[PDB]
């Protein structure tokens, strides 16, 4: 079964400026008080999260 | 890990309790001795172990 | 120089976890025919073979 819903009001959806989110944990690992240069999948500083 | 980025503590996975991991405690061997000619007897210093 | 020589050797690892279901395929007690076989498919779990 399938109806057509329709009322489609096609909108553009927008851009904001990601500050700091989207920063998660890279390894599985304890680290106490250390500054570590890890390199991975990330989301940038100031990125234009739609 | 630590800032030398080697394992130091791990978890142990039946009972969740956390353990640290001091090395081996190696160490040299220094041997204290008057000449041959003077005496036959010698002291052994181990380096910096308890 | 002097390295303290280990004793023994621990294996530690997670507890049992859900089993692979073994039980349904071996203490059934009808089974089905030939031409019409059941096939199982077993995943995401420990096979015990003891
Ligand atoms: C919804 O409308 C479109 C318009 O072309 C049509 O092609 C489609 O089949 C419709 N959906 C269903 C479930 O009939
Ligand atoms: C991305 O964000 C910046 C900061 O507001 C903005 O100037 C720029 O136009 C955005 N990019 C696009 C394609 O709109
Ligand atoms: C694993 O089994 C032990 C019993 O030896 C139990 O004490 C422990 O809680 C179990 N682990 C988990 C995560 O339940
Ligand atoms: C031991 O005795 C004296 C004092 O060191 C020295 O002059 C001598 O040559 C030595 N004799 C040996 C090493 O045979
Ligand atoms: C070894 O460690 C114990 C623990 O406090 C200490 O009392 C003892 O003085 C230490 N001995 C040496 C030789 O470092």
């Amino acid at each position: 079964q399938c109806v057509n819903l329709t009322t489609r009001t096609q909108l553009p959806p927008a851009y904001t400026n990601s500050f700091t989110r989207g920063v998660y944990y890279p390894d599985k690992v304890f680290r106490s008080s250390v500054l570590h240069s890890t390199q991975d999948l990330f989301l940038p500083f100031f990125s234009n999260v739609t | 890990r630590d800032i030398a980025d080697t394992t130091d503590a791990v978890r142990d996975p039946q009972t969740l309790e956390i353990l640290d991991i001091t090395p081996c405690s190696f160490g040299g061997v220094s041997v204290i001795t008057p000449g041959t000619n003077t005496s036959n007897q010698v002291a052994v210093l181990y380096q910096g172990v308890n | 120089n002097f390295r303290v020589q280990p004793t023994e050797s621990i294996v530690r690892f997670p507890n049992i976890t859900n089993l692979c279901p073994f039980d349904e395929v071996f203490n059934a007690t009808r089974f089905a025919s030939v031409y019409a076989w059941n096939r199982k498919r077993i995943s995401n779990c420990v096979a015990d073979y003891s």
